[PDB]
């Protein structure tokens, strides 16, 4: 698998949902996955059955890995912690930040 | 039984603003009487109100004489006890001492010239909402202002107002704030006529609702 | 059950309108104080409502999505020209938001006034109703009428400097948008100063 | 008053103890919890 | 993706230069886009989230506008470090999230 | 009782909805003055420090109730261990009028001492939140709001209690968080 799992400085991952996006060479973007900090996951419709999201609420260390990783996938992988505890849709996390 | 008087801790000290009374080491006196000893005063700012003080000014000389080029702001100062053309003024004398003070500001301004000489002088309050105070006349004709032309009667107070959020204003300029608490006040002279090197004579004391309250002592 | 609003020469009259919430008091103190020598002059000439864009609401926004206005907001009419002109003023602020629905979109808006702002932490807003505020929602009311005294640490402040009041909008519910209801809902503000004293007049440019 | 539970005099004069206190010639959150609406708002069976 | 903007945009340091994206009401029509900044090193540090308000730590000259269907970003005045790889994002109604921004290369002419 | 509740009108209802009768309430332990006139320790502490309200540690009993209202005005009792003599300014004092010491002084007893040092703040009423710029862009509480300045030779501990305290426009209180289990489960006496 690929795991790039980037631990939270501060900011109680208690309160605060966190999402992964991954920059394709170049600059060309899509939105992989994230985890409600209720526990509940969002991640996008058409990239699933691959990805495993889980956020350690204790460790303030959020997990992530791709199955089946292929060459094609590849970029310079972020993290990002939204501004928001839960995300209404699945698809609407990218807005804010 | 002896009553339990159970003395705590805690204080107990000697406190220097305490009210508390001595003990009498000495036995009874007679001092020597003064009878309505003349020139007595119990209130330091009442001193103040009654018998006006001049303002100290650059090269050290009270009276602001008609600017020699073209110029109509005579003298500008803070308003801050601490400004320095009232650094030797009792008012500010006696202030230094405080830590705020409410209240008008009286001012006095006394025309000394010949009599064929005549002008007319304008002081103007500014509020502290301009960084600096205008030079024009015109610019700060807008801002509450008294002009009074010299004749047979020579002397004209103004009660320079208080007027700010607090309630109380500070008397020391705070370091931290490079420019003022209080408005600048500015004295202007607007048309004179064969008033060169005329001397008017400035002077300040407290007005009728000048309070201060929390004495603290600086070294002065 | 209408409402008839009216502050100066201008009136906004809201159908939708619950009733008005007055926050903290139903009437000012009194205004002449120690400070300012009772110089007072009651200018009621700013008593003018004026609109104010705020944050559109969008099915997207979830809990907490705050958006403030700290007031008194840039105003470029008789208001601002007396906020530039005299140095020190008083108000109470009677706000009044609107924010229009097809009735067919579920969503609770809250809109509180809170005086002296800090941010909130997303702990703190879940007590943001501790303040003067009514629940602008869809399904009943369009609109929320608010009237605050104005108070602060003095009895006058430089408008410049010290800013009380801040209208904030809070999202309680996220709009449920219908094929019926509006996807999309805008939220105006008419916040209209009242009892509005000022003092000492300023020298201008 | 407050936590005072002292019943004699206080020894100094309220002048010295406390700050005095002026006036200009309330409670609203007390007003508003008793001028809460109580009861049902429809008929009770 | 569906989101589109134009690939290039030319502005100078003195004037104010925009940004304009267009989608329909799919997409932006009732939904926040979402301003991301990306200099030639990398990185998403947002100019403009929610698509009205900038993060906190940012310049106040990044003003961000939802008017009309498309998400406009405009740059009051311009720098030099201002030129950077500019990203329209925000999700579709009736399709996935769709960040999609062609990105902006920016000049300082 | 179904009130209409989107006006936030502050609706209430006892147990006499369904047959129940109400029992007396004595609310004395929670008077905003009985809550108040408790002591509480400041931290950290250092000669010439500012005896400046909520300074106090945020979770504290006087330290939150007091961040729970905005506006507070309050007369202190200060209690200061110290080990020479301590001077006391109210708050518009320049930092040189701590010296001279006519200003009260309270010598050292062999415990602790204890003061009464009234509300000298100029404003009208305190605040624990200044919206707006600092004076002449942070929430930076202005230097006029503090009480009064202390200096001793060295401070050890100090304390502080507010009278007839006043509290107005309440604030949020922000509860101890708690997660993966439904009750805080804390280790009781």
């Amino acid at each position: 698998t690929l795991s790039l799992t980037c631990t939270v400085s501060g900011f109680s991952l208690s309160d605060y949902a966190v999402g992964w996006v991954r920059q394709a060479p170049g600059k060309a973007l899509e939105f992989l996955g994230s985890i409600s900090t209720g526990g509940n996951t969002g991640y996008n419709p058409a990239l699933k059955s691959r990805l495993s999201i889980t956020k350690d609420n204790s460790k303030n260390q959020v997990s992530l890995s791709l199955s089946s990783v292929t060459t094609e996938d590849t970029a310079t992988y972020y993290c990002t912690k939204s501004i928001h505890s839960y995300s209404v849709f699945e698809y609407t996390y990218m807005q804010y930040v | 039984g002896i009553v339990p008087v159970a003395c705590s801790d805690g204080y107990g000290g000697l406190v220097t603003t305490d009210p508390k009374t001595a003990d009498p080491a000495y036995g009874m006196v007679y001092n020597p009487p003064r009878t309505n000893y003349p020139g007595r005063f119990t209130n330091l700012l009442d001193v103040a109100e009654a018998c006006p003080t001049f303002l100290c000014f650059d090269d050290g000389k009270p009276y602001v004489v008609t600017r020699a080029d073209e110029q109509r702001l005579l003298a500008k100062f803070d308003l801050s006890l601490a400004a320095k053309h009232m650094s030797n003024t009792y008012l500010s004398g006696i202030a230094q001492y405080y830590a705020q003070y409410s209240g008008t500001i009286n001012l006095h301004f006394m025309f000394t010239g010949s009599t064929d000489s005549k002008a007319r002088y304008m002081v103007a309050y500014v509020p502290p909402g301009v960084t600096t105070p205008p030079d024009t006349p015109e610019r700060a004709a807008h801002c509450i202002h008294a002009e009074w032309d010299t004749g047979l009667n020579s002397k004209f107070t103004f009660s320079i107002p208080y007027v700010s959020a607090a309630d109380y204003a500070y008397t020391a300029s705070d370091v931290a704030d490079t420019t003022n608490v209080q408005g600048w006040v500015c004295i202007y002279q607007i048309t004179h006529g064969k008033a060169e090197q005329d001397t008017l004579v400035v002077s300040v004391s407290a007005g009728k609702d000048f309070e201060l309250r929390l004495p603290i002592d600086p070294r002065a | 059950r209408i409402l008839t609003t009216r502050n100066g020469h201008t009136t906004s009259t809201t159908q939708s309108s619950v009733g008005v919430t007055y926050g903290y008091s139903t009437g000012e103190d009194h205004v002449s104080g120690p400070n300012t020598s009772g110089l007072e002059t009651r200018v009621v000439q700013a008593e003018r409502f004026f609109k104010k864009h705020l944050f559109d609401w969008t099915t997207d926004k979830p809990f907490g999505h705050i958006e403030k206005l700290e007031l008194p907001t840039d105003h470029k009419g008789v208001y601002g020209q007396l906020v530039d002109s005299f140095a020190y003023m008083r108000n109470g602020w009677d706000v009044e938001v609107s924010a229009v629905g097809n009735q067919f979109n579920g969503g609770c808006l809250l809109v509180a006034m809170v005086p002296e702002f800090k941010e909130f932490t997303t702990r703190e807003k879940y007590q943001l109703t501790l303040f003067p505020h009514q629940f602008i929602s869809p399904r009943t009311n369009m609109t929320a009428h608010i009237t605050v005294p104005y108070l602060g640490v003095n009895r006058y402040d430089q408008y410049n400097k010290h800013k009380p009041w801040t209208l904030v909008v809070m999202v309680v519910s996220p709009l449920t948008t219908s094929s019926i209801g509006a996807s999309q809902i805008k939220v105006y503000t008419n916040i209209a100063p009242t009892h509005v004293h000022v003092a000492g007049e300023l020298p201008s440019k | 008053s407050g936590n005072t539970g002292s019943i004699i005099n206080n020894y100094y004069m309220q002048q010295y103890q406390n700050s005095m206190d002026t006036q200009l010639g309330n409670d609203w959150f007390s007003k508003l919890a008793s001028s809460a609406f109580t009861g049902l708002f429809g008929a009770l069976l | 993706a569906v989101l589109t903007q134009p690939s290039s945009v030319s502005g100078s340091l003195g004037q104010r230069v925009s940004i304009t994206c267009s989608g329909s009401s799919n997409n932006i029509g009732r939904y926040d886009v979402g301003w991301y900044q990306q200099i030639p090193g990398s990185g998403l540090r947002t100019i403009i989230y929610a698509s009205k308000n900038r993060p906190s730590g940012v310049p106040d000259r990044f003003s961000g506008s939802r008017s009309g269907n498309t998400a406009t970003l405009t740059i009051s005045s311009l720098q030099a470090e201002d030129e950077a790889d500019y990203f329209c994002a925000t999700g579709d109604y009736s399709s996935s999230t769709s960040v999609f921004g062609s990105g902006t290369t920016l000049t300082v002419l | 009782t179904t009130a209409t509740g989107e006006s936030a009108d502050p609706v209430t209802t006892t147990v006499e909805n369904y047959g129940g009768e109400t029992q007396v309430q004595r609310r004395h332990h929670t008077d905003v003055s009985f809550i108040m006139d408790r002591f509480v320790q400041i931290k950290p502490v250092s000669p010439t420090h500012v005896i400046d309200l909520m300074q106090t540690h945020q979770h504290g009993l006087v330290g939150a109730m007091l961040r729970a209202a905005t506006y507070y005005f309050s007369d202190l009792e200060i209690v200061v261990n110290h080990t020479g003599r301590l001077t006391w300014v109210p708050n518009g004092a320049p930092e040189a009028a701590l010296d001279n010491t006519s200003n009260p002084t309270a010598y050292h007893k062999a415990p602790f001492t204890r003061l009464a040092l009234p509300y000298t703040a100029p404003h009208r009423v305190l605040a624990t939140v200044y919206n707006g710029n600092s004076k002449y862009l942070a929430a930076q509480l202005p230097a006029s709001f503090n009480y009064g300045a202390i200096r001793a030779t060295e401070i050890q501990e100090l304390l502080v209690r507010m009278k007839r305290a006043e509290l107005y426009c309440p604030r949020p209180l922000l509860a101890v968080k708690v997660t993966s289990q439904d009750r805080h489960k804390q280790k009781i006496i």
